[PDB]
C-alpha cells in the first residue's frame, strides 16, 4: 500500500537466491522432478568432465 | 495490483525502442542501506535485487524472482529510466547494464510513475529485429482482460497506428471477445470468483462446436505456455466431474461411452486466473506453475462449482452432455474405422463352421472338395457322399464379379478363399483336387 | 503415391518410429535451467542438411528397407484418411441418435 523506500530492496548475497527461489534453479521440489534433478546435474557434470 | 496504479502506456519507437510509462507509486530511488547507491541502480545492476521477496509491499504480485528488469536492462545496448516520486523526477542513462551516471534530479512534479525505455542489443538476437505488433496488442488486450479498470494504451510511432483497451467485464468478456469467430452452443458461461486457504481462483470457460483446445494458463496476471500443476488439477477436476455427472443422470449407461478426459476437453476455450500470495515458477519464463496446494484448491473449486453449474442449469448441462457424447461417439467411429480395416487386413472369421464339412482324412491330395447350392443340393450331397474322403463347401445364390468392382475391401463370404489357401499359395495348397458340380441350366 | 493417393504428412510418417537424435555444439542455447528445450537455429538446419543428405543416401542404397518403410507409411495413411472420412461422414451424416 504505502511500505516503499530503499530499505523495501532487498538483496540476497550468496546462495540465498536459490534457497528463496529453487523453482528457476531446480524445477519442481514437489512431485520428485527437482530430486532427481540434484543427481542428473550431479551426473552431467561427470560426464562433461569425461 | 495493490490499487495505485491505473494507466499503463506502452509506446514502440521509430528507433527500436519500447517505452512503459505507468502512473504507480514509482520505484524506490533512495540510496540503500547496504548497497551505498540508489535503490534503481540496485535492482539494475544486482541480481535478484527487489521489494518482491515478501507481502510487505506487494501483497500479491507476479513478479517473485527479481532478475527480470536486470536481464532487460543487460541485454539492451541503451536503457533511459525516469522515474517521479515524492515531487522529484530522477533520471539515469544505461548501456549494457553499465551505468553511465549516477541516478541525479532533473525537475519537479506531481505525478507519480516511472518510464522504462531500453533500445535491445542486436547481438543476443537473431532473425528478429523489431517488435512485432500482434504478439504485444494479444499480451495488453488480455491484460486489460484480466485487470479491470486499468487503462492501457499502446501507441506505435512506426506507423502511427494506436489503439486503447478498457475493458471492465474480465476473463468473461476475454472468453466473449476470443468467441467472435466461432459459434457456442451455450450463452450461459460458467463463471466464478472465490478464495480460499489463502489462494484465489477465478475461471471462465465456455463450450464452442470448434476442435480446437485452447486453455489459457494464468497465475497473477502471468501466461503459462506448459501450464503447470494447476493446469493438471484443472483437467482432473472437469474430467472427474464431467465423468460423474454423466454416470449419475445416465448417459454414459445409454450410449456405453467411456468418456476419456481428451474427449471432455474437446472444442473448449478455459480461462484460468489464480492468486496465489507466494507462487513457484521453474523458470524465469513462468511456463509452469509447480505449486500443487494451488492444483489441489483450483480442483476443488472447479468439482464444486462445475458440479453445481451442470445441476442448476438443465438445458446447458444437456447441451454439454450431448457435445461430450457427441465427440466420444466421433472418436470412437474413428478407433472402429481403424481397427475393422486392420481386421481386414488379418483374417478373424476364417469360415469354419456352418457349411464346411471335411473328411476323416487331414493329407492333402486325397481328399475332394466340392461346391454346389447350399438348402437345395448340399443337403442331398452330404447324405450321399462318403465319410472318408469327402468335403462339401455349400454356397448361397451368386457372387460377385471381380471386373466390374474390383475392390481390395470389398468381401462378402471369404468363405472360399480362406479354407482353401491362405491368400501367397504355395505355402499352404490344402484340397489339391477340387471338382465343381452344377446344375445344367442356364443360371448354372 | 501416384497410386496410393495419400498426403503423408509430418504425423503420420513418423507414426511408428523411435528416433535418438545426439547433436554436439560447442555453444548450446537452452531456454532454461533444466535444459528442455534447445533453441539454436544453427544446429537445427545442420542436422536438418546432414539428414536430407544421409537419409537420402540410405533410403537409396537399400531398396528392401526403403520399400518396408514405404509400404507402412502407406499403411500409416491409408488408415488415417479412411479414419477420417468415416468419422466426419458418420458424425455429420450418418449419425442416428435416440435409438427408439
Ligand atoms: N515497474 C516497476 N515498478 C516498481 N518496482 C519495480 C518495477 N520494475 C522493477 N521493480 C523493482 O525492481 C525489482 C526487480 O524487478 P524484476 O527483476 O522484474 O523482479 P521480477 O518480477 O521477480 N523478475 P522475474 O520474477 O524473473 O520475472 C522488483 O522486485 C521491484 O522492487
Amino acid at each position: 500500500s504505502n511500505s516503499y523506500d530503499s530499505s523495501s530492496i532487498k538483496v540476497l548475497k550468496g546462495l540465498d537466491a536459490v534457497r528463496k527461489r529453487p523453482g528457476m534453479y531446480i524445477g519442481d521440489t514437489d512431485d520428485g522432478t527437482g530430486l532427481h534433478h540434484m543427481v542428473f546435474e550431479v551426473v552431467d557434470n561427470a560426464i562433461d568432465e569425461a | 495490483l495493490a490499487g495505485h496504479c491505473k494507466e499503463i502506456i506502452v509506446t514502440i519507437h521509430a528507433d527500436n525502442s519500447v517505452s512503459v510509462q505507468d502512473d504507480g507509486r514509482g520505484i524506490p530511488t533512495g540510496i540503500h542501506p547496504e548497497e551505498g547507491v540508489s535503490a534503481a541502480e540496485v535492482i539494475m545492476t544486482v541480481l535478484h535485487a527487489g521489494g518482491k521477496f515478501d507481502d510487505n509491499s506487494y501483497k500479491v504480485s507476479g513478479g517473485l524472482h527479481g532478475v527480470g528488469v536486470s536481464v532487460v536492462n543487460a541485454l539492451s545496448q541503451k536503457l533511459e529510466l525516469v522515474i517521479q516520486r515524492e515531487g522529484k523526477i530522477h533520471r539515469q542513462i544505461y548501456e549494457h547494464g553499465v551505468p553511465q551516471a549516477p541516478l541525479a534530479v532533473t525537475g519537479e512534479t506531481e505525478k507519480t510513475g516511472t518510464m522504462v525505455r531500453f533500445w535491445p542489443s542486436l547481438e543476443t538476437f537473431t532473425n528478429v529485429t523489431e517488435f512485432e505488433y500482434e504478439i504485444l496488442a494479444k499480451r495488453l488486450r488480455e491484460l486489460s482482460f484480466l485487470n479491470s479498470g486499468v487503462s492501457i494504451r499502446l501507441r506505435d510511432k512506426r506507423d502511427g497506428k494506436e489503439d486503447h483497451f478498457h475493458y471492465e467485464g474480465g476473463i468473461k468478456a476475454f472468453v466473449e471477445y476470443l468467441n467472435k469467430n466461432k459459434t457456442p452452443i451455450h450463452p450461459n458461461i460458467f463463471y466464478f470468483s472465490t478464495e480460499k486457504d489463502g489462494i484465489g481462483v477465478e475461471v471462465a470457460l465456455q463450450w464452442n462446436d470448434g476442435f480446437q483446445e485452447n486453455i489459457y494458463c494464468f497465475t497473477n496476471n502471468i501466461p503459462q505456455r506448459d501450464g503447470g500443476t494447476h493446469l493438471a488439477g484443472f483437467r482432473a477436476a472437469m474430467t472427474r466431474t464431467l465423468n460423474a455427472y454423466m454416470d449419475k443422470e445416465g448417459y454414459s449407461k445409454k450410449a456405453k461411452v467411456s468418456a476419456t478426459g481428451d474427449d471432455a476437453r474437446e472444442g473448449l476455450i478455459a480461462v484460468v486466473s489464480v492468486k496465489v500470495p507466494d507462487p513457484k515458477f521453474s523458470s524465469q519464463t513462468k511456463d509452469k506453475l509447480v505449486s500443487s496446494e494451488v492444483k489441489s484448491a483450483v480442483e476443488q473449486q472447479m468439482n464444486e462449482l462445475l458440479a453445481e453449474y451442470l445441476l442448476e442449469n438443465p438445458t446447458d448441462a444437456k447441451i454439454v452432455v450431448g457435445k461430450i457424447i457427441d465427440a466420444a461417439r466421433a472418436r470412437e467411429a474413428a478407433r472402429r474405422a481403424r481397427e475393422m480395416t486392420r481386421r481386414k487386413g488379418a483374417l478373424d472369421l476364417a469360415g469354419l463352421p456352418g457349411k464346411l464339412a471335411d473328411c476323416q482324412e487331414r493329407d492333402p491330395a486325397l481328399s475332394e472338395l466340392y461346391l454346389v447350392e447350399g438348402d437345395s443340393a448340399g443337403g442331398s450331397a452330404k447324405q450321399g457322399r462318403n465319410r472318408k474322403n469327402q468335403a462339401i463347401l455349400p454356397l448361397k445364390g451368386k457372387i460377385l464379379n471381380v471386373e466390374k468392382a474390383r475392390f481390395d475391401k470389398m468381401l462378402s463370404s471369404q468363405e472360399v478363399a480362406t479354407l482353401i489357401t491362405a491368400l501367397y499359395n504355395p505355402d499352404k495348397l490344402r484340397y489339391h483336387s477340387i471338382i465343381i458340380m452344377t446344375d445344367a441350366d442356364v443360371d448354372g
